[PDB]
């Protein structure tokens, strides 16, 4: 048993709701219900035969909603930065989403880049290019997201337990 | 045979569904009453809005000058940036930006501090000394003074009086400079306000933590019952932050039929200075002033108020362009604060029912398929 504590954060309507209840519960809702403050969800993997729980938090991503978002960086030793692949705004905004996070968060947590809705091609606006050479520049895993059809969402999580599981290991 | 094993494992498929099924059948029970509570939090917290912007508890001393320590460790890490990038103008000016609302936020503090060593003195509607911010109209200090020549009031040096009260010029610069004090001190309480919760917030972290590491699973579901406070908390931070922009003319209220509003208690839309409430057959979406929404051939366009089909008819990229930033609009939240958690409550309420019956038929079903899987293995 090892418990990892994760974050997800992004502007609102990017899908962080979403990607969260696509791994907790394997489910997708097309009505958006906006958030209005954190909660999580658990979900218990298995790394290297070693059970690993994992406590996801989910946070709002309305301005007028998160006065207090750098509190919840304390303890979190992982955070997904989401994006939505159809809104360049979204996607501008994780330069600083990411600095917020080096200047309140331990320099030591675990970031994941996703671009979320990859599934809808048809009103695509940000390069998946763009997306890795932005991660690349920061240093950070990338990838790929859609919750609506499940791709690369059990990826992204497993990958970002694993990789704080070796820094925890060792 | 082979067919025994695949019959065998044909119900132990359906034994796997009879009990992550009659899971959801009760969590669900669960669930509702979670929802119910929630916003029942919901609704208390904001219901007690209006009566919390007057009757709650003030920032301590200790509470402002930590508060204050904290913005200076921000204003220092600020010039360190500017001073990293120095020479690329348009980050130093982004930060010179972040940097001179830090050092507002501070003399708004400065204020509250003042007043705890006055320093500072609080004062009616108007001229009179109030011992409580939630009385005070103003902050002034030792050398001025409020004079209420009739239904009039003025802020002015102290003593000074009879060389204005002659003189419209200086009498006007006063009831300005009056003015101008009121507006300021709403500020500053809004901002107090919003610190206080800050911190009222920030304690209720430990506390959550631990009622969910806590074994007892009567524990553990008190971290919700908290979370919920938590939020209630929240949506109180929201109010004060939309408040604040429209005090700043950043933002503007709207009522229910999009008319401009001057108060939040009217307000069913927040949206910014330059943007409007346009209808898309009973639904509001925020643009810009100067723009609007073109629908044509199940198509919508972003538009400058110019612009028709004419104008982008034989271009492609345009309307790709126009459908992109309608497109954006999509997930906007242009509503108030309450309106929006009445709408979420809806939306959660009716699709609780909608996850009621299909699990509940998901159950009726896996045992029918019970009288299958016996009947054949039964052979
Ligand atoms: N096509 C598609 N739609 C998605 C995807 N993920 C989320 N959505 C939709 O996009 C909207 C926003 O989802 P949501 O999870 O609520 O985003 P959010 O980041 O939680 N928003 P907030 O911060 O305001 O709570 C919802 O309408 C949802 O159905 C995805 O991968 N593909
Ligand atoms: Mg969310």
């Amino acid at each position: 048993d090892y418990l990892f504590k994760l974050l997800l954060i992004g502007d609102s309507g990017v899908g962080k709701t979403c990607v969260l209840f696509r791994f907790s519960e394997d489910a997708f809702n097309s009505t958006f219900i906006s958030t209005i403050g954190i909660d999580f969800k658990i979900r218990t993997i298995e790394l290297d035969g070693k059970r690993i729980k994992l406590q996801i938090w989910d946070t709002a991503g309305q301005e007028r909603f998160r006065t207090i978002t750098t509190a919840y960086y304390r303890g979190a030793m992982g955070i997904m930065l989401v994006y939505d692949i159809t809104n360049e705004k979204s996607f501008d905004n994780i330069r600083n989403w990411i600095r917020n996070i080096e200047e309140h968060a331990s320099a030591d947590v675990e970031k994941m880049i996703l671009g979320n809705k990859c599934d809808v091609n048809d009103k695509r606006q940000v390069s998946k290019e763009r997306g890795e050479k932005l991660a690349l520049d920061y240093g950070i895993k990338f990838m790929e997201t859609s919750a609506k059809a499940n791709i690369n969402v059990e990826n992204a999580f497993f990958t970002l337990a694993r990789d704080i599981k070796a820094k925890m290991d060792k | 045979l082979d067919e025994y094993e695949q019959a065998i494992k044909r119900a132990q498929e359906n034994i796997k569904k009879g009990e992550e099924l009659e899971k959801k059948l009760d969590k669900l029970e669960r669930q509702g009453k979670d929802l119910e509570d929630k916003y029942k939090t919901y609704e208390e917290n904001l219901e007690g809005f209006e009566k919390l912007l007057t009757d709650s508890e003030e920032l301590s001393l200790s509470e402002i000058n930590e508060k204050m320590e904290a913005f200076s460790k921000d204003s220092e890490k600020l010039t360190q940036l500017m001073e990293k990038h120095k020479g690329d103008e348009k980050t130093v000016q982004s930060l010179q930006r972040e940097h001179h609302d830090i050092k507002a936020k501070l003399a708004n503090l400065q204020v509250l501090h003042d007043a705890h060593t006055g320093k500072k003195s609080y004062v009616n509607e108007k001229g009179n000394p109030v011992s409580s911010l939630k009385d005070a109209h103003l902050a002034i200090n030792k050398d001025q003074e409020v004079v209420e020549h009739e239904g009039q009031f003025y802020l002015l040096q102290k003593g000074q009086w009879d060389a204005i009260k002659n003189n419209p010029a200086a009498l006007e610069k006063a009831q300005k400079d009056y003015s101008q004090s009121k507006h300021d001190l709403a500020t500053i309480k809004m901002e107090a306000l919003i610190h206080k919760l800050s911190l009222e917030m920030e304690k209720q972290l430990e506390t959550i933590n631990n009622l969910i590491m806590s074994t007892d699973p009567k524990e553990n579901e008190e971290a919700t019952k908290l979370l919920h406070k938590h939020n209630g908390l929240n949506l109180k931070l929201a109010n004060l932050q939309d408040m604040l922009a429209v005090h700043r003319k950043e933002k503007s209220f709207f009522n229910e039929k999009g008319e401009e509003v001057t108060s939040l208690n009217d307000a069913h839309y927040v949206i910014g200075k330059d943007q409007q409430l346009f209808n898309l057959g009973g639904k509001f979406y925020p643009i810009h002033k100067e723009q609007k929404i073109l629908e044509k051939d199940g198509k919508f366009y972003l538009l400058k108020q110019g612009e028709d089909w004419e104008s982008i008819k034989d271009s492609p990229e345009k309307q790709k362009k126009a459908e992109h930033d309608f497109h954006k609009l999509q997930y906007e939240t242009p509503m108030t604060v309450k309106k929006l958690v009445h709408h979420n409550k809806g939306l959660e309420t009716t699709i609780h029912k909608e996850r009621v019956e299909e699990t509940k038929q998901q159950l009726e079903d896996n045992g029918k398929e019970k009288i299958e899987i016996a009947n054949n293995i039964s052979k």
